[PDB]
């Protein structure tokens, strides 16, 4: 029954004033690109910066096992659009929200359904 | 220094052709650092202009291209350089990294350990190395050919690259091999890059473009790393990130370069011919398979 819970630790240690995790990798880009949150390519706008999936991970980065029964990652190989408000913490960025499963933009961020 | 809007700087042909003496490296821009771009990292920027460069060659490029990345952990736990090498390759590329410590990495498969360790079943179409260790790097002793992970990256490259297949190894002053420098002579061209936002380090990539098999022509390691030294010595290179606001042509093109099974009695001239303009690529198509040697005791 037990199970650890990383994200609301994370998400505790964020609102204790903690320093979020650094060293996401950043990518160069165009910033003219779809704005979609998740892409095979960095899909950057002239509103988002794109990073490596696997650095913004919550469960890559600190080496745990990623919650699901696959234990399949939705963001490692891939890259992640996080806008720039925000780029200070991607981990926690993609931790808290939501990709729309039509558009595929970031629900209350480009996300116009 | 119409350069500084390049990505790097590449060996020029004429200092490729000296027989320079060693000398140790004094860089006249020793300690100035390009300006990078707001929250971009050293290396993401260095391998973009690594890459930028490897645009201007004659790179086979088949459908199910396959990469390789040794060195490619970081101090930080992440892979940098293996980020930009996913965005570079089309779309499908198998990517494969290594490291000797553990990292979190977009590739589609990560091995742990030391270099030596690594096996593979296939050949590659490319192969890139940042592999380096700073206790190379000693003023106070003869700056010698390095064996090392260089040895096994050697080995490597007649083993397991395709022909046509490339290469970029990094080297230092200090870090460096002469029968690398031999190797370069295997391929259809060669040299040695030094990207603009690093130029103020002895660095370079030492690029060989279209893999043959066989030596075209014979080079001194040795006399070649001097050569190297030599040319970084005279010639001051402007400290540059102009080259990173223009991604607008950075992806690889994708250029369908065919794949054949041969057997060494075939390759005959037209065969090498096709391989020297990066027409063709000679391997096998099986699935990729790879291992680390887990020594137990
Ligand atoms: N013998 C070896 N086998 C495998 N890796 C090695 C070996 N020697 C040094 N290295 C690696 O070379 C790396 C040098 C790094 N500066 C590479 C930086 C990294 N490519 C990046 O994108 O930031 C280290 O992570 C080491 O683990
Ligand atoms: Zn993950
Ligand atoms: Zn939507």
């Amino acid at each position: 029954a037990f199970a650890v819970d990383a994200a609301k630790a994370y998400k505790d240690y964020l609102a204790s004033g903690g320093q979020p995790i650094t060293n996401c990798v950043k990518m160069l880009c165009t910033h003219t690109g779809t704005g979609q949150a998740i892409t095979v390519t960095p899909e950057a706008n002239m509103d988002q910066e794109s990073f490596g999936g696997a650095s913004c991970c919550l469960y890559c980065r600190c080496h745990i096992d990623h919650p699901n029964p696959k234990g399949f990652c939705d963001l490692k190989g891939k890259y992640v659009q996080i806008p720039t408000t925000c780029a200070n913490d991607p981990v926690g960025f993609t931790l808290k929200n939501t990709v729309c499963t039509v558009c595929g933009m970031w629900k209350g961020y480009g996300c116009s359904c | 220094s119409s350069q500084a809007w390049q990505p790097g700087v590449a060996m020029p042909n004429l200092y490729k052709m000296q027989r320079m003496l060693l000398e140790k490296c004094d860089l006249q821009n020793y300690g100035d650092s390009a300006t990078l771009p707001k929250g971009i990292m050293m290396n993401v920027a260095k391998y973009t202009q690594l890459c930028q460069y490897l645009n201007t060659l004659t790179l086979a490029v088949p459908y199910n291209m396959r990469v390789i990345h040794f060195g490619a952990g970081s101090d930080k736990g992440v892979a940098p350089g293996t980020a930009v090498l996913r965005q570079w390759l089309p779309t499908g590329t198998l990517l494969v990294d290594s490291d000797l410590n553990d990292f979190v990495s977009d590739a589609d498969s990560t091995l742990i350990g030391d270099c030596a360790t690594v096996h593979t079943a296939n050949k590659w179409d490319l192969i890139i190395s940042d592999m380096y260790d700073p206790k190379t790097k000693n003023v106070t002793k003869e700056n010698d050919s390095k064996e090392g992970f260089f040895t096994y990256i050697c080995g490597f490259i007649q083993q397991k690259l395709a022909l046509g297949g490339s290469v970029a190894i990094k080297i230092t002053e200090h870090s460096w091999n002469a029968d690398l420098y031999k190797l370069m002579g295997h391929f259809a061209w060669w040299t040695a890059f030094v990207t603009n936002v690093n130029a103020s380090s002895s660095e370079a990539f030492l690029i060989g473009c279209n893999y043959l098999g066989k030596p075209r022509e014979q080079i001194d390691g040795y006399v070649m790393h001097a050569n190297y030294i030599f040319w970084r010595n005279t010639n001051p290179i402007q400290l540059s990130s102009y080259s990173l606001f223009d991604m607008s042509k950075f992806p690889l093109k994708l250029r369908g370069t065919a794949v054949m099974s041969l057997k060494e009695g075939q390759i005959n001239d037209m065969i090498l011919s096709l391989l020297s303009k990066g027409r063709l690529i000679i391997r096998e198509n099986n699935r990729v398979v790879i291992s680390s040697d887990v020594l137990v005791n």
